[PDB]
């Protein structure tokens, strides 16, 4: 894909999702995150799973950021 | 106990025990809606009726027991709580927020009790199936790899590790012809947005710690 195919994507994450961003060096990193992320799906859906991934509302976070805010148990 | 005596399939959704898929939004609480959905559903198994309840005042209530609201909590602790403080109330009359905020558990009905609560047999598929015939579970799994993060549909079998961080509810089991693979079926607390509608079909044959180390950490309430 060309950078206008990931720059259309993430105008309809922030659509779908309402998100915004409080400043531009985060709008920057969440674009690139979800670049990463949106990459990572649709290479994972060709490759034959017994099950499927698809973009949601983490799609702008990283592995480190989801774990540290979006989970939760702690034994 | 034997495994014949099992169902081949259960499923609570479908009995009417389990409440609409939740949203824990950006807190840490996911322990409270394993929780919650727990009680939620071993109260509707015993009694026939299902009343949906209060995350946000296990987050509040609970800190004595252990929890710390959106920065983390464990199931059994929040048992513990419903045990100390004679009960639990319901969702709508104590509405989540998804923020941190003084107890105000004075404000309600305890509308669910329970008597206690049981770990189950640890390393055992017979064991989970067995409680799952009962009422659902509450387990603990990691889940912070990025084909969790992304889980559309399907049975996950993906290579899981076993560093629980992530607390949900199983609400079933069964098997799918499509993958050849039997399944637990799990409910999460991300919203409908995330999974099958909310829910996960788990691989149910990855070994003694269970897929993602769901077999490692259950529990379930007693009433
Ligand atoms: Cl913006
Ligand atoms: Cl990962």
């Amino acid at each position: 894909w060309k950078e206008a195919h990931f720059q259309d994507a993430f105008s309809s994450f922030q659509a779908m999702y309402a998100k915004s961003y409080a400043t531009e060096e985060e709008k920057q990193r969440r674009y690139a995150i979800f670049k990463n992320n949106l990459v990572y799906i649709h290479t994972h859906n060709q490759q034959g799973y017994s099950y499927s991934l698809k973009m949601n509302h983490f799609g702008d976070l990283s592995r480190d950021e989801f774990r540290r805010k979006y989970l939760g148990f702690k034994k | 106990v034997l495994p014949s005596e099992l169902p081949a399939g259960v499923d609570w959704r479908s009995r009417g025990c389990v409440t609409p898929v939740k949203d824990q939004r950006d807190c840490g609480s996911c322990w409270a809606f394993s929780t919650t959905g727990a009680l939620e559903g071993a109260h509707c198994a015993k009694t026939g009726k299902l009343v949906s309840l209060s995350e946000q005042e296990l987050m509040d209530c609970s800190r004595a027991e252990g929890n710390q609201s959106c920065s983390g909590g464990e199931m059994n602790d929040a048992f513990q709580y419903v045990l100390d403080s004679g009960g639990i109330c319901s969702e709508d009359a104590y509405p989540y927020l998804a923020r941190d905020e003084e107890c105000r558990a004075q404000s309600c009905e305890k509308v669910v009790k329970i008597l206690g609560f049981k770990d189950v047999p640890r390393r055992s598929e017979a064991a989970m199936k067995a409680a799952l015939a009962k009422s659902p579970v509450s387990i603990a799994i990691e889940a912070d790899q990025m084909p969790f993060q992304f889980y559309h549909e399907g049975v996950f079998d993906a290579s899981c590790g076993t560093d629980l961080d992530h607390g949900v509810l199983l609400v079933g089991y069964g098997t799918d012809k499509e993958s050849k693979k039997d399944f637990w079926i799990m409910k999460n607390s991300w919203g409908t947005g995330w999974g099958r509608d909310g829910y996960m079909y788990m691989a149910m044959h990855k070994g003694e710690e269970g897929q993602c180390g769901l077999l490692l950490d259950a529990s379930f309430p007693v009433m």
